[PDB]
């Protein structure tokens, strides 16, 4: 069983930014890729024309207009000097849904066939959606070539394009593989439900083509919830099946980026895929998560501490600007003027010159926070801004990246918990202390009726020697990805018999609350990869 | 008497098994003496018990952590200079420009030392200058002297909130947060006259020492 049954209930699609990167012309909001405004595009690009006859500065502008108006499909690149249309036709087919694939290019006046050797179900899907069949293609066929025709086009499509004009066409010769054929998907020809996987959009495909790494669904719904990939498909840590050719090809296809680690013909039309990849390089890049038992300086530049009076009530996580993430129960609004923020220090009794202290300006506690079940135990701390400084900057602190999806990390992943918590035998600790823990797949057995998987996350050590005690509340549960980037996965919420085995610490799943934080701080400050 | 090889301070060791508000003992206090080398001198880059900058054999300045209530920890800024090295020359017509450093702490964060840059200028007995923060160019304090006492200076703040402080302050020359400055002219061991200037001042909101040196 290569398909994860649990994930399928979430009905993830290609627009689910928690499972797949958004296109350059979209933005991830409330866990869904929402299309950008044509204004929002980067101004570097190539001029193009749509089927409606309007010219656009960049390809992504045309794609955004596509995302609002479906009838405004891309037609050709460059200026609209010529009025040649882009049409596809099927011939020698019993049913209008099937037939030999023939394409009439915008700049060519002769309808002529396409090669069959480089023909896949992705190109078939694109051809069928271009013909008007919203549910795409059903199958693929290679028929014999016309002896009177010696020329054909090899076509390459990403799988998300709306018309073949977005695909790349190359000059080719009729070879032994013949010409390409297609049968568009129809409800009457849909496979029986017994041995078929259900796409989100209603398309039915054979079970063997699900989680094979091949985009057999119209909206990719068959490749986002997988336990393993069939054939040559590459499996992400987040359970996404990707073809092998997308590995080590220079762009991040997996969410965590493991597809790009350990990496050492006459152009009939422009490469819109090359434009899309080129456009991706111009999106703003965020600099977070990279760094320049007791710990030392710089090992945790994101480590924040809130002081009430002369005692550190709780810990905190630096996010960027004047914003700090901390458990909700750690602070109260009524004590607004009493909290202090301490950074870049090891000993609270003996701070150094590098230590600086800031006051708290605003605290946001999650509205749905429950003080009994500790659900939604997150609070946002706004550091007091310097009146003569345009932007809140901490010269000696590096913010840690906030995860945007709950699928960034999996069970048993190595993560780091830190804080000023209590030592063994309740001894007072006067130095920042850091320990290692491992994530647990299930936690309802240890805390039945109280653990909430969507909002709370359980982690701990097998031996239980290293554990967060009282006072570690608000402390970070950080993890490092394949690229050594630090992500704050969780914040210390509560713990029962801290320091004992089988009683793991419970941390709120911060990735589930990315929308709330982003809407409270400004999305662009904390977001990476157009998310 | 000056002795850079044995300077008074306090070594405060925390109570290893101190309970949380169960007992009033949370650290132990002992008397210690240190030998200072040229430049800044300190013990732990993570938990320094003392910072002292030895500009010259004749003078040093810094602070040592101290407590009075046995429950809160405060910084005690102090300076010392050689008695024979202090210069008693006339300075009513003395002209120079001075560079140096200003360490201080606030009431709300007594244990946190804060660094600042200081700029000084003398022209014919008239004193002026400006104080800046380490990382940004905000005007924090103003040096304005007394016409009949170049050795004495009044200092007033110019910002509402000092760095590393949550306490509100009053601006202007008429602010109630002024304090007097006693300046000691120090000749360096190599024979340069009035090479260094030292002095310390204190208010109930903030307190510190001035470490100053001659540029030209
Ligand atoms: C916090 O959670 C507790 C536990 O569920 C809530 O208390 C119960 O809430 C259910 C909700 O249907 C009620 O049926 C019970 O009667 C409640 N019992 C008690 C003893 O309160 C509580 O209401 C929640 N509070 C907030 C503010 O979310
Ligand atoms: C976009 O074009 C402008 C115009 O000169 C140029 O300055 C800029 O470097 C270009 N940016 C990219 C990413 O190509
Ligand atoms: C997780 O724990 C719950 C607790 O009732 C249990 O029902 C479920 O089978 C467990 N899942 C596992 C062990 O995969
Ligand atoms: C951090 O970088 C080192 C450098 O070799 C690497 O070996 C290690 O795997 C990285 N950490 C993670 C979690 O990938």
């Amino acid at each position: 069983d290569f398909v994860d049954k649990k994930c399928l209930t979430e009905k993830h699609t290609h627009l689910s930014c928690n499972k797949v990167f958004c296109q350059p012309w979209q933005k991830c909001i409330d866990g869904t890729c929402l299309c950008k405004l044509p204004y929002q595009c980067p101004k570097n690009g190539t001029r193009v024309c749509s089927t409606n006859g309007k010219s656009y500065s960049t390809y992504c502008q045309q794609k955004s207009f596509e995302c609002y108006r479906p009838e405004a499909k891309f037609l050709k690149s460059g200026a609209c000097t010529g009025g040649g249309q882009f049409s596809v036709s099927l011939s020698n087919g019993k049913q209008d849904s099937e037939g030999i694939v023939a394409v009439k290019l915008a700049d060519l006046d002769t309808k002529m066939f396409v090669c069959g050797d480089s023909w896949s179900i992705t190109e078939a899907n694109v051809a069928c959606i271009d013909r008007g069949f919203q549910l795409g293609a059903l199958d693929t066929h290679r028929r014999d070539p016309d002896p009177n025709s010696a020329e054909c086009l090899h076509v390459r499509c990403r799988g998300l394009e709306t018309s073949l004009a977005e695909c790349t066409f190359t000059k080719g010769v009729h070879n032994s593989e013949g010409l390409a054929g297609v049968v568009c998907y129809t409800e009457s020809a849909a496979p029986p439900k017994k041995d078929s996987f259900q796409c989100v959009n209603g398309k039915r495909i054979p079970q063997k083509k699900a989680c094979d790494g091949v985009n057999d669904c119209v909206d990719k719904s068959d490749e986002l919830c997988c336990k393993d990939c069939r054939g040559e498909g590459f499996l992400c840590k987040s359970g996404v099946c990707i073809p092998k050719q997308y590995k080590c090809n220079g762009e991040l296809d997996c969410i965590t980026g493991e597809d790009e680690v350990g990496c050492e013909a006459e152009m009939l039309t422009a490469d819109m895929d090359a434009e899309r990849k080129f456009t991706k390089s111009f999106l703003p890049k965020l600099s977070c998560g990279v760094k320049n038992k007791p710990a030392k300086m710089g090992e945790f530049p994101w480590q924040m501490a809130i002081k009430e009076g002369d005692k550190i009530h709780c810990g905190g996580i630096y996010i960027g600007g004047c914003w700090i993430l901390t458990a909700a129960h750690c602070v109260r609004i009524s004590r607004m003027h009493r909290y202090q923020i301490w950074t870049s220090f090891t000993d609270w009794l003996r701070p150094g010159f590098q230590t600086v202290v800031h006051s708290v300006n605003r605290i946001i506690i999650h509205e749905n926070y429950n003080g009994t079940t500790y659900q939604n135990d997150i609070a946002l701390i706004e550091m007091k801004k310097r009146p003569n400084e345009k932007e809140c900057v901490l010269s000696k602190s590096i913010p840690a990246c906030v995860p945007w999806s709950p699928y960034l990390f999996q069970p048993n992943d190595k993560c780091i918990v830190s804080g000023w918590g209590r030592e063994k035998d309740n001894q007072k600790v006067y130095s920042l202390r850091w320990g290692e823990v491992h994530l647990i797949n299930n936690c309802s057995e240890f805390y039945p009726g109280r653990y909430f998987e969507k909002e709370m996350q359980c982690a701990g050590t097998d031996d239980g020697s290293i554990d967060a005690c009282k006072g570690d509340s608000g402390g970070p549960l950080v993890c490092q990805d394949v690229n050594n980037v630090t992500y704050v996965w969780g914040v210390v919420s509560w713990g029962e018999n801290c320091g004992k085995s089988e009683f793991p610490g419970v941390y709120t799943k911060v990735a589930n609350y990315f929308d709330w934080i982003s809407q409270h701080v400004g999305r662009s400050l904390i977001s990476q990869h157009n998310i | 008497s000056y002795n850079k090889d044995a300077v008074f301070t306090y070594e405060l060791i925390a109570n290893p098994d101190a309970d949380y508000s169960d007992q009033k003992l949370i650290l132990k206090k002992e008397i210690s003496y240190i030998k200072l080398n040229l430049g800044i001198n300190q013990d732990n880059k993570n938990a320094p018990s003392y910072i002292f900058n030895l500009l010259d054999d004749n003078v040093y300045y810094g602070f040592y952590r101290d407590t009075q209530d046995m429950n809160r920890i405060e910084n005690k800024y102090t300076y010392a200079f050689k008695k024979e090295a202090e210069n008693f020359d006339n300075l009513q017509k003395f002209n120079a420009t001075y560079e140096g450093q200003f360490w201080f702490s606030s009431i709300d964060t007594p244990n946190v030392p804060t660094v600042a840059r200081a700029f000084l200028t003398y022209n014919n007995g008239r004193v002026d200058g400006e104080i800046l923060a380490k990382h940004w160019n905000e005007k924090l304090f103003q040096i304005t002297g007394f016409d009949n006492n170049p050795r004495k200076v009044e200092i007033f703040p110019t910002v509402e909130y000092l760095p590393n402080s949550g306490t509100r302050l009053t601006k202007g020359a008429t602010s109630p947060h002024r304090f007097q400055m006693d300046l000691h002219f120090i000749n360096s061991t190599n024979g340069e006259k009035n090479k260094y200037l030292v002095g310390q001042g204190s208010t109930e909101q903030y307190w510190g020492v001035l470490g100053m040196e001659k540029k030209q």
